[PDB]
Parts: structure tokens; sequence; C-alpha cells
RNA sequence: CAUUGGUGAGCAGCGAAGGAUUUGGUGGAUUACUAGCUAAUAGCAAUCUAUUUCAAAGAAUUCAAACUUGGGGGAAUGCCUUGUUGA
């Protein structure tokens, strides 16, 4: 979600952002067409329940005790 | 009429049905080899279809007083203020100043 | 002069140099192909994005440019080059030591004209060849047939005829046989440019004295003599939409539009290109659409649109003024200072001797901007100084940027030549900031710097 | 070889102006369903756009921006009531763009049609089932498993 | 890439649904020129509807 | 773009085709004479019964409408509509309507004309389709209530947006809002096409030309501050004054004289441009009432421009054109008038061309100098040319009589320029 | 007396042939630029038709599918499943 300070101006139409438009119905399959997204699933238990894209954050950083490095647990992983 | 006649433009026998751009120039369907004078007459009419013919190429031809003297001068003059004279009388209502 | 550490990439920040560019139709879209020195670039029409450059640079300057549907024909010092996609697909060599000046292509007959009054004809070997490669013949214009070859044009619906315009007369060449078939009467003025017309057998000739002589090549007689007062004529084109508009481009930075139906003027665009760099070198309409693309020696390339008429019923009389559109450009001068705006190697700030400051992009060549010298309003409520007739800032000689704290305040300090204050610039807003930093000891600034935190700027008197 | 560029010159100005060339770039491939009388037009954007278009005159009865992927929409009985097909459910609208019902069945509607003399709304989508619906009484008349 | 195409029932135009919007190509002889006023009226007022 | 802005383009195209009875009600209620209820409840033939009586009354007044009985007001012109006919013939219908409105722009103070144009409003939809030529024709009658009626019917083009607050207004549009309409740069070019079509069809009258002069003078006066705007306004009102001078009427020549005076007084011009203003005025001047106005215009045009060579010799083409079109006795009797306008720069430029070209009639300048009072430097330039005349011409004694006046008043001036060119004592020896 | 409230009259100072607001329309960016169209190893772009038809290839859930149901209670007429007459 939060990778950009400046969002693009060709994505807001006269109503609604273009990437916020629920485009799951255009898929050809069934299981990803199924939406079980709960309304209040902010940091839930799955990602199909999210209804948005995941937000970027780092939440725990420690220095390495040996080799001049530091590891940060991110949304993208570690 | 004609200010020049190309002598080596009549003996030429171009084909027409070999390229799709020239395949719209056929009038019958049993003609493929057409001489140049018919071909350059056909290609003139096809060019008249693509680009039209505006009226100024035909209606106008340049070839005790006069009435179009103001129209002639306005065509040949592009700046109209009497400022190139340096008239030694300053123009009223406007002032050209420079600050140093 | 070879290197084992660095190797050239491209020349960032150039659009045009002043050579008359070419444009080529390609289905519905158009591509504007220009040249910059020893290379050449291909610009799209509807967005002015750079599409292709030459993969390998030419050994010398590109003198003549022409473009068919796909194959762009570049003409440098001795040889002409047939390129597609920027790739050197074929090199066509001219077997003479003189220099190529003009390059016409019609049909299977490429028409290369050297400077010493010789026209080379190049023939496609196969009728389905994509470019001419074999050498047909070498037409020669003597000193009794005319002057030097001003241009080579091929008029519409002429079977194997080449129209040659000299400084004094117009000639025709049956290139299949290599024979002169018609000579025009002598023109007392020196012809400077030539252009075909949507009407048949009509070529437009622009002279150094401001006369547009419109020569009907069938009757061998002129038709319309359009007079322009004492201006050197450089460009000629017609609006091929159907409305009768003739665009004549002076070298003094003026663009004059004529309504040939009503025999009247339309608009005189002033200063679309600078005087000293050549002015309006090449300016032509896109074929069938009211968008005219102009370019000159000022390293810029502008587009102008004729809007549809405000009157619902009259139309042709009340015609709209031409209106500015897409434009890509660079400095008219060589650039003095260059810095880098970020650690991503994205943006390059260049301040030139053209009294400006540009933020080029190494990633996308259409992302470049000219950073605005529009002063902010003073916080005190007192009106700022400077001239009412606005001019640009003096030439910038020292520069410093900190990318740490960007967009919340000013992050560029630039130092101008012979000025007793440095100026602030905001990189994110792309605009001159609201603070000037005086030396407070009566001194020009010769060096400036930033802290890495970005809060502090240092000024050297 | 006769093209639309020269048809419009030789065709009278009534149907020349009726040759409506729109431009709605920002959404998906639009699905068209005219009314049974040629007076109203219905567009179905694949991303979000449904407009209860009055066509011969320039009025627009209802403009709706439905963020689910709309598939097929049709007027059912008049120009007033029309029904669109969303990602999972078929909705039915009025002339003002208001919702009227959320149809609990027709749980997939890729192709939605209407037949007028029975007041019968038909639906058959990615589900194999074809569901007949009565827009006059609201009773789902039949549910055929194909 | 066209999505669907549908004729106006009582004029002669086909409405082709493409990705960038709506076009109406003119045809000479698609629609019938004699409509029935007791079934389908292109010119129908409010009280008649 | 969006959707609804494209729909208004379709709605503006199809604002004349009737689709429902509501659309027919809102289009047939457009009425020049009847009210809204009577317009909605009357048939096309009932309008045409009054229309045929209206044009028969107009054919009695001027017989130019006898053509329009058989092309626009025939009984076959009822069933046809503009929105059933293709583009190749609606252009012929457009300029036929424009030819009628130009031939009926003068006739508007008569109720037969309003009844005749009422059916043209209803049957051919001219209050929506071609609104410009209708509004230009009646523009000079803006005080009259028939213009207030026409604004209440019409739909305004984008160019007449200054009258957007005067539609369905109980107060008529004023003089100030008409100049604000004419201040638009593009509208002046459209009225140029209207005026050029007005002159070409030879139906130009007093009231529309009085009003056009009353707005052309003001639009220069309102743009007298901006010198850039009057540079942009020069090729319109000079081309109008070129076409207005080319007319053979008694009215367009004086109306072109009014434009040419105030424009040059508010904007000094190049000498060759005002030299072309002489030849266009002097070419087709044959009206007796316009000869006095033309002499005062050339008088005012010469004193507008200032510079070196302001009062120099005219070309021989212009001088012999002025000699034929204006006798020397005629300009002397013009100077006899005790109003005596400022003809100082013209007279000293006239007599230098007299001394150069004819070289025979010097009794006129004896009567010219006694009549007019001239300034200092203009007298110096006259004497300098007459001194040059004394060198080359075989000197008759009337030249001595002319310098006898020159020593009778301001003898230091003739003595000083004689010191500049020659000897003071050599004048008596040479004359 | 404070006004950390509004409305107006001025001054000091700022001050290069005007300066403040406020707003419509358009253009360029807002991810890193290999060109348009088509039936595409090529053609067109002023067209694919009096060259675009034949041939070749091509058929399992042997006669397969709502993985998409708010909950409670039923289900007469429906529908589904399993047993009951005649080709």
């Amino acid at each position: 979600n939060g990778t950009l300070e400046f969002l693009n101006s060709k994505k807001m139409t006269e109503a609604g952002s273009l990437d916020l438009i629920d485009d799951a119905g255009e898929n050809s399959d069934l299981e990803d067409r199924i939406d079980n997204s709960l309304p209040g699933s902010q940091r839930g238990g799955d990602l199909s329940t999210r209804k948005m894209r995941p937000e970027v954050r780092v939440t725990s950083v420690q220095f390495s005790p040996t080799a001049n490095a530091f590891a940060a647990a991110s949304t993208e992983g570690l | 009429e004609a200010a020049w006649i190309d002598s080596d433009d009549e003996k030429i026998k171009v084909p027409i049905l070999v390229t799709n751009k020239t395949k719209k120039l056929r009038t019958s369907y049993n003609e493929s080899k057409i001489n140049g004078v018919h071909y350059i007459n056909r290609l003139r009419s096809q060019f008249e279809k693509i680009y039209p013919r505006p009226k100024w190429v035909d209606d106008e031809s340049d070839s005790n007083g006069d009435i179009n003297a103001l129209t002639k001068i306005l065509s040949t003059t592009y700046n109209y203020k009497d400022t190139l004279s340096n008239s030694k009388l300053l123009p009223p209502k406007k002032l050209d100043i420079v600050r140093l | 002069k070879n290197s084992k550490i660095f190797s050239p990439f491209r020349i960032i920040g150039n659009v045009s140099n002043g050579v008359p560019f070419a444009t080529g139709t390609l289905g519905s879209t158009f591509y504007i192909v220009t040249c910059v020195g020893k290379t050449f670039q291909i610009y799209d029409a509807n967005t002015l994005h750079l599409l292709f450059v030459s993969e390998k640079e030419t050994p010398s300057s590109i003198v003549a440019l022409s473009a068919h549907f796909h194959y762009v024909y570049a003409a440098y010092e001795n040889k002409v080059g047939i390129y597609k996609r920027g790739i050197e697909e074929h090199l066509l060599e001219l077997e003479t030591d003189a220099n190529v000046e003009h390059l016409c292509i019609f049909g299977d007959y490429l028409c290369a004209s050297t400077d010493d009054n010789s026209i080379f004809i190049y023939k496609k070997s196969d009728p389905q060849d994509k470019y001419p490669s074999e050498f047909y013949t070498k037409l020669t214009v003597t000193e009794i047939q005319g002057g030097e070859i001003v241009s080579l044009q091929h008029l519409a619906t002429y079977l194997n005829k080449l129209t040659v315009v000299t400084k004094s007369n117009v000639l025709l060449f049956n290139v299949r046989t290599g024979k002169l078939v018609f000579t025009s009467n002598e023109f007392p003025d020196q012809i400077t440019t030539a252009e075909p017309a949507p009407v048949l057998d009509i070529i437009a000739l622009g002279t150094v004295t401001g006369e547009v002589i419109m020569f009907n090549m069938r009757k061998g007689k002129r038709i319309r003599t359009i007079k322009i007062p004492q201006s050197r004529i450089s460009s000629l084109s017609f609006r091929t939409d159907g409305s009768s508009h003739l665009s004549v481009g002076t070298s003094s930075g003026d663009l004059i539009f004529y309504d040939l139906d009503r025999r009247s003027r339309i608009h005189v665009l002033k200063n679309i290109h600078r005087e000293s760099y050549g002015g309006v070198t090449q300016a032509t309409f896109l074929n069938g659409q009211p968008i005219i693309v102009t370019s000159g020696g000022d390293n810029s390339l502008k587009e102008y649109v004729f809007d549809p008429s405000l009157s619902q019923g009259s139309g042709d009389v009340v015609v709209q003024p031409p209106r500015y559109l897409r434009s890509r450009g660079g400095h008219s001068q060589p650039p003095s200072y260059i810095a880098f705006a970020d650690s991503q190697s994205h943006f390059m700030l260049s301040a030139s001797k053209d009294r400006s400051l540009w933020s080029f992009s190494l990633r996308k060549d259409a992302q470049s901007q000219e950073m605005s010298q529009r002063l902010h309003k003073k916080q005190d409520g007192g009106r700022v100084g400077g001239s009412t007739i606005k001019s640009k800032f003096p030439e910038i000689v020292a520069l410093a940027i900190e990318n740490a704290r960007i967009g919340e305040w000013e992050n560029i300090i630039t130092a101008h030549k012979d000025e007793k204050f440095a100026r602030t610039w905001d990189m994110r807003n792309k605009r001159v900031g609201r603070w000037t930093f005086d030396t407070t000891d009566d001194g020009f600034v010769k060096s400036v710097a930033m802290s890495q935190c970005g809060n502090f700027g240092f000024i050297g008197s | 070889k006769v093209q639309q560029s020269e048809i419009k010159s030789s065709v009278d100005v009534s149907t020349a102006n009726k040759a409506l060339d729109l431009s709605l770039k920002e959404f998906g491939p639009y699905h068209i369903k005219y009314a049974k009388n040629g007076t109203h037009l219905l567009i179905t954007g694949r991303k979000g756009h449904v407009a209860s278009m009055d066509w011969r005159k320039g009025q627009l009865r209802a403009e709706l921006f439905l963020n689910e992927t709309c598939h097929s929409a049709t007027y059912l009985q008049n120009e007033q009531y029309f029904a669109v097909a969303q990602k999972k459910y078929t909705f039915i609208y009025d002339h003002e763009g208001t919702e009227l019902h959320r149809l609990k069945q027709h749980i997939e509607a890729r192709h939605l049609d209407f037949l007028p003399y029975h007041y019968l709304l038909v639906t058959a989508g990615e589900t194999g089932w074809l569901k007949y619906h009565d827009v006059s009484t609201g009773q789902l008349v039949s549910e055929l498993r194909t | 890439k066209v999505e669907n195409l549908g004729f106006v029932p009582f004029e002669d135009l086909l409405g082709v649904g493409h990705q960038t919007g709506i076009t109406n190509l003119i045809v000479p002889g698609a629609g019938e020129a004699n409509y029935d006023a007791l079934e389908l009226n292109p010119f129908e007022t409010k009280k008649q509807r | 773009s969006s959707l609804s802005d494209q729909l208004a383009q379709v709605a503006s195209n199809n604002a004349t085709v009737a689709l429902d009875r509501k659309r027919r009600q809102k289009l047939h209620s457009a009425s020049l004479i009847y009210n809204s209820k009577t317009a909605a409840t009357q048939d096309y033939d009932f309008i045409f019964e009054n229309a045929s009586k209206a044009l028969e009354e107009l054919s009695q007044i001027e017989p130019k409408f006898a053509i329009f009985s058989r092309t626009l007001f025939s009984e076959s012109s009822i069933s046809l509509d503009r929105n059933v006919q293709t583009k190749e013939e609606i252009k012929d219908l457009d300029n036929a309507i424009n030819a009628y409105l130009l031939l009926a722009s003068s006739k508007w103070y008569l109720a037969p004309t309003l009844h005749a144009t009422e059916w043209l409003v209803r049957r051919f939809q001219i209050h929506v389709k071609n609104t410009e030529m209708l509004l230009l024709s009646t523009l000079n009658y803006y005080q009259t209530p028939v213009f207030k009626r026409i604004l209440s019917i019409i739909k305004l083009p984008p160019l007449f947006n200054c009258l957007s607050n005067f539609v369905r207004s109980e107060k008529p549009p004023t003089a100030l809002t008409m100049i604000k309409l004419f201040n638009d740069m593009d509208f002046l070019k459209l009225y140029t096409s209207y005026l050029d079509q007005c002159i070409k069809h030879n139906a130009t009258y007093t009231n529309q030309l009085l009003f056009t002069t009353c707005c052309f003078i003001n639009v220069v006066a309102f743009n007298s501050n901006n010198d850039e705007k009057l540079n942009q306004l020069v090729p319109i009102l000079l081309e109008i004054s070129a076409k207005l001078l080319a007319s053979k009427s008694k009215d367009c020549q004086i109306a072109a004289h009014t434009i040419l005076v105030v424009f040059a007084t508010a904007l000094p011009l190049k000498k060759t441009i005002i030299l072309a203003a002489m030849e266009t005025i002097l070419s087709n001047l044959d009206a007796k009432e316009a000869k006095h106005s033309a002499l005062l215009t050339i008088c005012k045009l010469f004193q507008t421009l200032k510079g070196q060579g302001n009062v120099d010799q005219l070309p021989s083409k212009i001088f012999k054109l002025f000699d034929s079109k204006f006798d020397t006795v005629s300009i002397l009797t013009f100077l006899d008038k005790e109003d005596k306008p400022v003809c100082d720069k013209f007279i000293t430029s006239y007599t230098r061309s007299i001394a150069r070209y004819d070289r025979s009639k010097l009794n006129i300048i004896l009567s010219l100098l006694k009549k007019i009072r001239l300034e200092r430097y203009e007298v110096r330039l006259i004497i300098t040319d007459l001194i040059y005349l004394s060198e080359i011409l075989e000197d008759k004694s009337q030249l001595v009589e002319l310098f006898e006046y020159f020593i009778s008043i301001n003898e230091d001036l003739v003595l000083k320029c004689l010191k500049s060119l020659g000897l003071t004592g050599x004048x008596x020896x040479x004359x």
C-alpha cells in the first residue's frame, strides 16, 4: 500500500480509484472469484479476508551481534 | 495546356494488378497492362479523390486610380505603428522608460 | 582515445540541433525523426516520447534526413544510411568525395544530391525491395542549368520525374532515362525552400526576400505571389485537412499562416524559436490533421493546434488562433554545471548558459522539465524587486543539493555568476524557493554547500 | 468497400447525427443492450460503468459507478426499470439509479436477458443453473440445472 | 476487441461495443421501417407508456 | 473525457428533431408573434396562410421577394424538414435563408416582415439551427421590442455570450453591453464576413451602417489603451473600410470615412498605409454628399501621422488622381468656410506636389497662402521647394510675386534658408 | 487598561515601463522511452477483393460439473433420488 508519497493522477476517475475497483470477477476461475472478505479484517488471519492490498511496515529490528548487520522483519519478509 | 511533353512516358507499360495500392486504379477487370498516359491520368484522378481540390488554385491567377490599394498594402505590411520614423515627437498616452 | 573504465551511453538532454527534420506517416500515427549531431532520434507525434535513437553514432554530422513509412534515411558526410528501429540495416555508399546535402526518396528511386551539383540515383534491384541499394546513374546540374541544388522534391502523380530547384530556376529529371525534360524561367530572387502541395503539379517556393512563389509545374507559370516584408523564408507547408492554410516559417522566429481562399492572413506567431540559432528551420503539418510540428536550432520542438471555430455556422472565416501543445526541449547553450538530484540515478540537474535550470531524467527521456523561475510572494507584505518586464536569472556557476529532507522546504542552493546572493530551489515542487542568502560583506558567491541533514546551508563569499 | 466515412455524407442528417461514436476510455469493454423500442441505450462497463442512457436526445437518466465487475445489463419492461449483473448477484434498478432489489438467487450472471411478454427475467452465468425470474411478482418461477 | 453488437430495432444502425466506448455504424437495411404502435413505440410519451 | 459532456454535444446536434410530443411542444412554442399557448395549438398550414399574405405584402414593397415565393415560401415547402434532408442540400437551404434575411434586414419595422419571418422560424427552425445570421440581421434594432422577443426565442451561440443575461429580460440590452459584445476579437471577424456579404448582395442601408459605425468607433476607443490590442485590431477595420469604400453607394463611402478618421486619430500609422488610404478614398468617390466628407477625412488623415517626410511630396499617381477628383477651386472654397479645420499638414504637402509636378499654376498657392494660416516649419519647407523651383524653372514673374508674399511676412525665414542654399543678393538676380 | 474581536481612515518601510487575491480550459510528468493496423516468418498504411475456397488436423469424465445455499420450522403444488406398467 504505502510505497508512494505521490499517487498517479491517471488512476482517479470521476468516481473511485481505478485500482480500488474490485476486479476479482474478470478472472476465469472460481476459487479466487470467491470473496470471503470480512469488513473489519485489519491485520487478520488470512489475506483473502483483507479486501485491500497489504500495507508495508517493519515491526521488529535487531542488530546482528557478530557481523555489523541488522535484520528488520518487514511486510516483504525479513 | 502543356509546357513540356515527356517523350519516354508513352512507351512505358506499367502493370496495375500487382500491388494493392494500384489495384484500386483498375476500371474494368480484364485489364492489367496499361500504358503510362492512361496510368498517369488514372493516378491523377485517384489523387484528386484522396486530396480534394480547393478553390484557390483555380479561381485566382495573378498573371486612373485603384481600389485594392489598401488590401495590397495590408498584405505587404506586418507592423503598423509609426515608430521606425523616430518622429522627434513623443507618442502621447504611453511612455517608454528604462531605469538605471 | 579509447577507455578501459568508461564507455559512452548516450547524450541526455537533446531534442534537435537545427537540421530540417523529417516526418513519416506510419499507419495512423506519425513519427517525428530529428537528428542531434552524430546521432538521430525518433519522436512519436501524439505524446512526443522518444522512441528510438541510433544504436551506433555516425562518424560526422547528419546533413539530410528523410523518412518513408518504416525506413529512416540519414545522410552524413559521404554516405547515406538506411535505418530501421535505430539499427543500421543497410549502408549506401556514394562513390564520390563530395558531401551529401539533400536526400529525397520516392518509389524505388532514392535521390541523393551532393553539394557540388550532382544528383545520384539509386534503384531497388527487386521491385519488392524494401530500400534502394543498386546505383542507377549520376545526374549532373551544370552552371548553365542553374545554381546549387536548394532542395530535391518529388511532386505527386509524376511518373519517374524528379523536381530539382536551384537558386534561380526549377528543373525536371526523368530519372529512368536521366534526361532533362523541362526547365523553368529564371527567378530573380534566391530560392530558399521547396514543398509539394495537396493540389496537383504545384510546388511552393520561398525566397530570401519574403516572396512565396507558387509554381504550377504543368503550365510552367507561377500562380500566387505571397509577399512577406523583408523576412528570410525557411519553412513551407500546407494544411492537408482540406481547409486552405499555408504555413510559412521565417528564420527570424516567426510563423505566418495564410488563408489561400480569402487571400488574407490568419496569425503571426512571434518568437516560437530564437533568432540567433536559426529560427523556424523546419515546420510542417501532420498530414490531414490540424497539428503543426515546428523545430529549430534552439534545441526545442513544439506542437501547435488550430482549434475548431467558435462559430457554429460560419466556420472558414472566423478561424481560431494556433494554440500551444506538446513540446520537448533542452538548453540552447552548452550546459555549465551538472549535479545529481537523488541516489537512484534518476534526475540530473543541469544549469546552462541559457540562463535556465533543467531537471533531466536519465530513466525516461520525456520526464525532463524546465524548473520554474517564478518568484514566490514575500512574507512581509512588501513587493519584491526586479524588472517588470521579466527576464531569467543570471548564469549559475555553483550548485549544491541535499536529498535528505526533500519537499518540506528548499533543498537546492544555486550560485549565480556575478550575483551577491545565492538562490534556493525546491526539487520536489520544481520551482525557485522563497529565500535568498546574502553574503553580508559585499561579495559574489564562489562556493555553496549543504549539510547532510539538510537543515543548514553554507555560503562562501 | 463502402465505409462509414462516406456513408455519413450521403445519409440524411437525422440518422447521421444518430451515428453516435462515444469514447469511454477508462473502463472495460462495454456491453450494449438497446431497449425493445429503439429509444434507450444501456452500457455495461466490464469494470464499473452502467448508464441508463437516453440516446436519441442527449439526456442521461441514471449514471452508476458500481465497483464490482458488471457483466450484462438490460432494460426489462420499459425504459425505467433495468437490471445489471454484478460479480456475484443480479441487481435491479430504476430510472433514478436507485436499487430496488438484491436478487438472492442468480448467483452468477454472465449473460442476462429478458423476454417481454411473460415479464420473465432469465439468468445463466458461470454456474450451470439457469434461473427464471418473474419481475411482475418476484417469484422465482423455475430453477433448471443444466 | 468488440464485446457485443446489437441493432436498434426500428432504425438502421448497429451498436458495436468496443473497449474504448460505443460506436454506431450506419447500415441501409437492418431495421424495419414500419413499426407497430400497439406493441413498440419509439415515440412514446409518459401517459402512453 | 467523461460521459455527460459528450451527451450535450449530441443534444446540441439533435435539438431540432422532434421525438416526443413534449419535444414538439417545446419547439413549436417558439413564437415571434403569438404567445406560448397559441403557438403550441396551431398547424403548419395556418402559419402558412398568414405567411403567404405576409410575403405578398412584402413583394408589393420591394420585388426582390418574388424569388422567395417560389423557393422558400412555396406550398411544397411544408412537408420537407431540415432534419430529413442530407448535407448536400441543407447548405443550399442555409444560404437561401441567409439571402432572405439579408434582403429583409432593412424591412423589420413593418408587421408584414415579422409575420413572414415567423413561419421561417417555425418551419425551418432558424432559432436553433442558424442563429447567427438571424441575430446579426436584427442587431441594429436592439432598442426595439422585436429584439427582446428574438432573444426570448433563440438559443445563443458561444460568441454572443455577452447577451446571456439579457434573454427573457424585461429591460432591453443597452449601449454599453453592445460594445462589450463587439470587443471580442473573433466577433469582429464574423461581422466582417456579415458586412462583406452585405455589401456583395448590395443591400446596405442607413440604420445598420449608422449602428456599425457607432460600434466600430467605440471598439477602437475602448481599446485605445492597449496598443497590442489595436495592433491586433488593425487588419479588421481597415479591411472593412477597404470593402466599404469599394461599394458604389452614397452611404458606405461616408461610413468608411468615419472609421478611417477615428482609427488613425487613436493610432498613428505608417505613411504608406495612409497613402493607400488616400487612393482607396479617391478611387470611387462620385457621390456629391460624400465629397465634402472625403475632403475632411484626407485632411484629418494627414495630420494624424508625424515624422520626417510627413509633409513631403505626394506621388504623381496620387496627385493627378487628386487633381481630377478635386479641383483647386473646390479646395479653395472648402478653405473659405469659417469653421476652417486643421488642414495645415495636407496643404503644405499638396503645394509641394503642385510645385513639383504641374509647375504651371502658382496663382493657386498665392490664394492658398492668403487663405490658410501655416506654421513655421511648413512654411520653411514650402519656400525651400520654391527656391529649388527658382533654380530649374524658367522663372516667370509670378514666382517673384510669390516670394514677394514671402518677404511681406516672415522675411527672416526666407533670408535664413537662402543663406542655407545660395546667396541672399543672388535672389534678385535670379528673380 | 487588555481586546489574543470586526469594520474603516493613514504613515514609516518594501517598491525597475503595476501588484494582490480567486477561478475555468488545455499540455507535460506523477513506475524505466523498442513506433500504427491486419487473418502477421508477411502485407497494408490510397484495401485486402475478381485469390482466400478446397485439402489436412480437430469429439473421454464412455450419456460431465451450484467447490459459489443468512438462521429456526415445514414443504400441499414443485424439483431431486430409489423402488412399482407398456415399445
